[PDB]
């Protein structure tokens, strides 16, 4: 198109045309905009593009054009500056400076072209980073001088300095070498005296200017690093905390500066400084009260209204108060004359803590946590804050977020329904609230009780009744469990329950009932200690829960299940024993009636139920009695099972979806019970084990048959998915059991051979899409637990899954994601526990193993990458451990350099940044192996190098060459310097890593200083 | 009533997927890296009328960065994205913010922690504090589950319209038409459709 | 939707078939409603996304339409729609709609078929 003209550099740049392209991109739309965008990117990325910058700046009438011009320069300056002839550097400096001056002197431009001026300033700052002060020593004194000549220039200088400080102190770590960083910090520091003087003057001879704001913006940055004397030994605190608080255009920035001040590095034994720290706070609070809002002000209301910058201001105030107090409140606590101030500050916080804004609430809550945690320990402090804490109890009790256990929620139509999904983002909020409230309760249990007991009584008499109110209250009451003495707790809980049951009676209809049920269940679940001392009560609670298991209300029903197991998890012993005035242990009662109780439950709920019963059964330590209970519990699934095993062994025609589901649910139930019973599950496992493995085979045959007859698409079908669920659940059951098994001999002698026989060949001999990753997962646990006892087995596992799995996952990084992850976990544990298995591999297979490892490195998926790196490290150790033997020798000869280069590659490609640490570790280990002469054979082949040549010398040479070719823009000395530093530092990871990081900086530019690698 | 929204954040954080979800309703499983920027209009219906975002969905991968900060020019609002399963992406948040606010000095910005649907969360709730001093709104989101997916836009809408009580409302639903050669090909097309498996058959819906 | 009687409501996930690609693509999750116009007695499907309330389905339950199974699912229907105005201008789609359970899927089909009969009248 017409627009592509600008891409043809063999002809002059048509600026007018450029401007059109740019306008089209920014102001245009659809296809046109899109084309223009691509055109512009191409232009920008053109390595000569920069040469046009001056022409653009001069002749363009579009600020975006110039901005782009500046991005081009910025790229050139940051990446290639020292590649440029000297003349070109000067020229660039001059026209960047000139432009800035010129834009500052024209008021209209200065007022209306801020974006472009800001960009220009940053561009300049990039030049400074390269050139200053070594090749620009006068920059600052002249900047300083220039500032008096013009208000615009002066203001603009402030922007420049703010950017410089940012680039030097705040954002340098990732972007500069250690040496260069230091150099520029040092340089800034050596001249800050003068910088500050200007800053102070401007601040003195002004009130509410854009110049004042700019100055204050720069101060915010300086505060990150300047020595404290500049803050404390000048009049600056007075200015900030009085003058600059009074006008709103300066207020926001001032407050942020004062916040940073409240974190300055500051001596602790200096009374006068303490006084100053007190004074600025006192001033600041005085300004708020008189210029903004009194302490009584309704901050919730104000925030909710969202005028102007109110939300921001309130946020910054919270940040200011919390930061200051957290650090300094002790300064205010002893001196009676400071009491009012301390309390008023807190009262502001209390008011802010009523605001409806989750994130802001969390900020304040974190402060409260800090405070109460301190009051809980520190002698004679709590009484100061008694009234503050009392108001806090209210705020928290009334803003309790829904606990994760409370599964009912109000929909948009005012109906109490089951939640669609977990409220995942309120989990931490609840913990934080509970923590603070727990502390608050400990601080004054009488207050807390009185508050709760009377709020509650106001629900009963109806005066204050509402869903929100009973809820927040109930949740609060549940959340403080543990804070009272058993005895105190006892009466409290009695009163609460009585009242909730009262509400249960008075408040009817399904929605009301759902709410009250949820609340009671939450409360009861939260007080196991109580339950344990009140058997009758406990028993009645459980029975009531069972009733709920027949609720048509799904939310309540589901909650009953979770509450049941929640209670059982803590109280199980009381179900296992025979209670006074009971005819049988309660578990017996539960089991006898399990069909009735669980009839209306969803399958997974039924499994949860069975799981709970398992917890109870495992309390029984007498083996005969326990096994008997297990037997009884499993009676229904075992009978279903026994009849299924009949029908299928007569004829492999299971083809029934109903049957498939039944089987799946049988296994799932076994899994559920195994999960809670662990090692104790063994007898039940044995009842089904052999038939279960046969069934696994039968089902495997069906899946294959189905794929053959219908195609791969078969695997999507409900039928096939169902058959696989059987296989997966089988695998899960065995995995679960083996992970918890206590008798490893039976695992090996009884479980392992048939398992392997049943699953391995099937996995190996299925088409890729039919292979269950769960097999891999199972095998990991097997190797983990008994790998040391089954060398031949481990070999078998590898033979059957290694190559076929590798071939699934080695075409790209994305296909078969579960296989991929499980695959490397398996290799990991094999490499750890059964290294011998890899020693037995044929050389070809071992090479693929090495490949497999490196491939893992190159993943961005962290699950894979991390394991890759670990396996590599373990492998190196495994090899080292073997000593000077042929296998070790061969390994190094074939693979040492493969690992070194692969590790380097991922370190340096900018795409594996998450792995930096472990990469570094691995690299350091590899280098240390040579540096320590732990490699007994020459790593080179003969005639390649003189015969005597040490592995150290060779390693250097290899590396220099690899780097020279890989990064040809680096100088030899840069490479040599880097390698010397790095090899010397192969015993000190933190230093070694810094050297790596410096290198990653230098490879992104040209002309990096080789001496940088001497940093120490 | 249209506002420029720039969307920034590390490669692979879910920026484009998030947008697409809002655009078409779909969930894109494949990671195809954005090249420079993609501009998409996006409308929401509110009690205060319709609001239009021109979403400038920028490239997070340095090597596909294109004009970089040039995209930010005259942005009226923004969303900074990270991935709660990837700590580096949170670490880079202040870099994205820096570059952004240098061009866009006074705009409302939402910080979004994506992919919370993933079990193994790495950037703990508790750690997420960068937004506080910077006056950014924060939300845990998931483009996959739609967890809080509407929140960033609702918030931004409220700030730009300047009405805290702004809510999304149902668009009126025009009566649809009574319609009735292609019959032959529709058979073919339907076949292909029926026998292509629906994704995520193991989801709740 | 003031002039309309709600004959049936169910939570669903709606897909559209991208022919060019060969994949199903989610169009929306929310309440799928069968609505009878009180004045005309016509029955339409109207479906809106959760939270945004955006229309992802708006079409008559044409007598001509047939609910077909999907190979992957025991709880979905697929069908050709020749005139959906969710996106604005009438447009043809091959839709799939999935439910929380088979029961729900089977209930939808029955309801769909009844609606079709009403539309015939
Ligand atoms: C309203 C309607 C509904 O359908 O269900 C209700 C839910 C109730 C739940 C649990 C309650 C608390 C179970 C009831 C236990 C009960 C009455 C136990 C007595 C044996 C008992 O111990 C009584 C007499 C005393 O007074 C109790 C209440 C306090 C104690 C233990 C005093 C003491 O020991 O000193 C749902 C889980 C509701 C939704
Ligand atoms: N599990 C999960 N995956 C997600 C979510 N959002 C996006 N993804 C996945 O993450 C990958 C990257 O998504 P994408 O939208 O390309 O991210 P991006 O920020 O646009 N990448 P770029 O900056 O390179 O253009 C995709 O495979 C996508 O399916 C989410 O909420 N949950
Ligand atoms: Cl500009
Ligand atoms: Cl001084
Ligand atoms: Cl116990
Ligand atoms: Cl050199
Ligand atoms: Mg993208």
């Amino acid at each position: 198109g017409a627009m592509e003209g600008i891409l043809d550099f063999s002809n002059d740049l048509d600026i007018a045309l450029l401007d059109q392209v740019v306008s089209t991109f920014y102001q245009g739309s659809g296809v046109q905009q899109k084309q223009a965008q691509e055109i512009l990117t191409k232009f920008q990325d053109n390595p000569d593009a920069w040469q046009k910058a001056d022409q653009i700046l001069q002749f363009s009438t579009n600020p975006q054009s110039k901005f782009i011009a500046l991005s081009i320069l910025d790229k050139l300056i940051t990446r290639k500056w020292k590649l440029l002839p000297n003349d070109h550097r000067i020229g660039i400096r001059n026209f960047v400076v000139g432009m800035i001056i010129s834009m500052c002197q024209d008021d209209e431009v200065f007022k209306t072209q801020k974006n472009l001026i800001n960009k220009s300033d940053l561009t300049l700052v990039q030049i400074l980073k390269q050139e200053w002060p070594q090749n620009w020593p006068e920059f600052i004194p002249e900047l300083i001088g220039s500032s008096s000549s013009s208000v615009n220039v002066c203001e603009n200088n402030m922007i420049v300095l703010k950017l410089l400080s940012e680039e030097v102190f705040d954002f340098s770590a990732e972007q500069m070498t250690q040496a260069k960083a230091l150099h520029l910090k040092n340089s800034m520091s050596k001249e800050f005296e003068q910088i500050f003087k200007l800053c102070f003057q401007v601040l003195e001879q002004g009130s509410s200017s854009s110049l004042i704001v700019a100055t204050l913006e720069s101060l915010l940055r300086y505060l990150h690093w300047i020595p404290y004397r500049y803050i404390y030994e000048t009049n600056i605190l007075e200015l900030l905390s009085t003058k600059f608080m009074t006008s709103p255009d300066t207020r926001a920035i001032t407050l942020k500066c004062l916040t940073e001040v409240s974190n300055l590095k500051i001596p602790q034994d200096n009374d006068l400084i303490k006084r100053q720290t007190v004074l600025f706070f006192q001033n600041t609070l005085q300004q708020i009260a008189t210029s903004v809002m009194p302490v009584t002000a309704d901050l919730k209301a104000t925030y909710a209204n969202a005028n102007g910058n109110d939300q921001s201001f309130l946020q910054d105030l919270a940040m200011f108060l919390t930061t200051y107090l957290a650090r300094n409140r002790a300064l205010l606590e002893s001196d009676e004359s400071l009491r009012e101030l301390l309390l008023n500050a807190h009262q502001y916080l209390i008011q802010l803590s009523k605001i409806e804004e989750r994130e802001l609430f969390k900020t304040t809550l974190d402060y409260w946590h800090n405070l109460v945690a301190d009051l809980f320990y520190e002698p004679l402090k709590k009484h100061i804050y008694e009234e503050i804490c009392s108001q806090l109890r209210l705020v928290i009790i009334e803003n309790m977020v829904r606990p994760e256990e409370v599964l009912v929620v109000e929909n948009d139509e005012g109906e109490i329904v089951r939640e669609f999904v977990k409220e995942s983002d309120t989990i931490q909020l609840y913990k934080s609230e509970r923590e603070v409230l727990v502390y608050l309760t400990h601080l004054n249990v009488i207050d807390t009780e009185e508050i709760m007991i009377s709020k509650l009584a106001r629900q009963i008499d109806g005066s204050e009744w509402s869903w929100h109110n009973i809820n927040t209250l109930s949740w609060a009451i549940g959340s403080i469990s543990g804070t009272m003495s058993e005895d105190t707790e006892k009466r409290f809980v009695v009163t609460v329950i009585k009242d909730l049951l009262d509400l249960c009676v008075q408040q009817s209809g399904q929605d009301n009932q759902a709410v009250v049920a949820s609340d009671i269940m939450y409360v009861v679940g939260q007080y196991p200690r109580f339950l344990k001392a009140h058997w009758n009560f406990l028993r009645t609670v459980i029975l009531q829960l069972f009733e709920f298991m027949h609720e048509t209300h799904e939310g309540v029903q589901d909650m009953a299940c979770d509450t049941f197991i929640k209670i059982v998890q803590k109280c199980k012993y009381h179900f296992v024993i025979q209670q006074p005035r009971e005819s049988e242990p309660f578990i017996q009662t539960i089991i006898r009636d399990i069909q009735k109780t669980t009839a209306d439950l969803q399958p997974q709920q039924v499994h949860t139920f069975y799981k709970a019963c398992g917890i109870i059964i495992s309390e029984e330590r007498s083996v005969a009695e326990r096994n008997r209970l297990l037997s009884d519990l499993m009676q229904l699934p075992n009978m279903a099972w026994d009849t299924i095993v009949e029908q299928s062994t007569a004829n492999p025609t299971l083809l029934d979806s109903e049957t498939v589901k039944i089987i799946a649910n049988i296994i799932k139930t076994n899994v559920a019970v195994c999960t809670s019973m662990g090692a104790d599950f063994y007898p039940q496992l044995g009842h089904i084990y052999y038939n279960m493995l046969q069934l696994y085979r039968a089902v495997s045959s069906m899946i294959s048959a189905q794929v053959a007859a219908e195609g791969l698409i078969a695997t999507k079908t409900p039928k096939v998915r169902g058959l696989r669920t059987i296989k997966k659940e089988i695998l899960k059951l065995v995995e679960t059991y083996i992970s918890k098994a206590r008798n490893l001999d039976d695992v090996v002698k009884v479980l392992v051979e048939p398992l392997l026989n049943a699953v391995l060949e099937d996995y190996m001999n299925n088409v890729p899409d039919a292979r269950d990753a769960e097999v891999l997962n199972c095998m990991t646990t097997v190797v983990e637990k008994v790998g040391h006892m089954i060398p031949q087995g481990v070999i078998l596992i590898l033979q059957s899954v290694f190559e076929c799995t590798l071939d699934m996952i080695n075409k790209d990084f994305t296909e078969y994601p579960e296989h991929r992850v499980e695959f490397y976990k398996l290799l990991k544990v094999i490499n750890e526990k059964s290294f011998a298995a890899f020693l037995e591999l044929p050389p070809a297979a071992f090479k693929l193993f090495v490949d497999a490892i490196c491939w893992a490195f190159k993943h961005n998926n962290r699950d894979v990458e991390v394991n890759g790196l670990q396996i590599a490290l373990d492998l190196v150790k495994n090899i080292e451990r073997m000593g000077n033997v042929p296998f070790a020798n061969e390994f190094h000869k074939n693979y040492f350099f493969i690992f070194v280069s692969e590790t380097f590659f991922v370190l340096t490609d900018s795409d594996h940044k998450s792995g930096f640490s472990k990469q570094a570790l691995l690299l350091m280990k590899l280098i240390s192996l040579v540096y320590d002469n732990k490699i007994s054979v020459p790593l080179y082949q003969e005639a390649e190098v003189p015969q005597g040549t040490s592995n150290q010398v060779y390693l250097s040479q290899y590396l220099a060459n690899m780097l020279s070719n890989a990064f040809p823009h680096l100088t030899s000395e840069q490479i040599a310097s880097f390698l010397s530093a790095l090899t010397k530092q192969c015993k000190d990871l933190v230093v070694f890593k810094g050297t790596l990081r410096d290198f990653l900086v230098q490879i992104k530019e040209v002309g990096g200083d080789p001496t940088d690698y001497l940093f120490a | 009533v249209q506002f420029k929204l720039v969307l920034v954040g590390d490669g692979g954080t879910g920026k484009t997927t998030f947008v697409k979800r809002h655009l078409t309703g779909e969930f894109e499983k494949k990671y195809v890296a954005t090249l420079g920027v993609e501009v998409h209009p996006l409308v929401f219906h509110t009690n205060r009328g319709p609001i239009k975002f021109n979403v400038w969905d920028t490239a997070g991968q340095e090597k596909f960065g294109g004009l970089r900060d040039g995209y930010y020019i005259q942005a009226q609002c923004a969303i900074i994205m990270f991935d709660v399963t990837s700590r580096v992406t949170y670490k880079n948040v202040p870099n994205w913010h820096r570059d952004l606010v240098r061009v866009c000095e006074n705009i409302p910005i939402v910080l979004c922690g994506n992919k919370v649907d993933i079990k193994d969360r790495k950037v703990k709730a508790k750690s997420i504090v960068f937004h506080r001093k910077k006056n950014l709104q924060y939300y845990d989101i998931s483009a996959k589950s739609n967890y809080n997916f509407e929140k960033p836009f609702l918030w931004l809408a409220r700030k730009l319209i300047g009405d805290p009580n702004l809510e999304f409302v149902a668009m009126p639903a025009l009566a649809p038409p009574e319609v009735v050669a292609l019959a032959a090909q529709y058979e073919h097309d339907l076949e292909v459709a029926q026998t292509t498996a629906l994704p995520d058959e193991d989801d709740d819906l | 939707e003031e002039d309309e009687e709600v004959l049936y409501k169910v939570r669903a996930k709606l897909f559209r078939f991208d022919k060019d690609a060969k994949e199903w693509k989610e169009r929306g999750t929310g309440d799928c409603k069968f609505l009878k116009n009180k004045k005309t007695n016509k029955v339409r499907i109207l479906m809106r996304r959760d939270k945004t309330l955006k229309i992802c389905a708006n079409h008559i339950i044409a007598p001509e339409y047939t609910l077909k199974p999907n190979v992957g699912s025991d709880r979905s229907w697929v069908y050709a729609c020749t005139a959906d105005i969710a996106e604005g201008e009438a447009e043809a789609f091959t839709f799939a709609i999935r439910f929380g359970s088979k029961e729900n899927a089977d209930k939808f089909k029955e309801e769909f078929e009844k609606a079709q009969e009403i539309n015939k009248k």
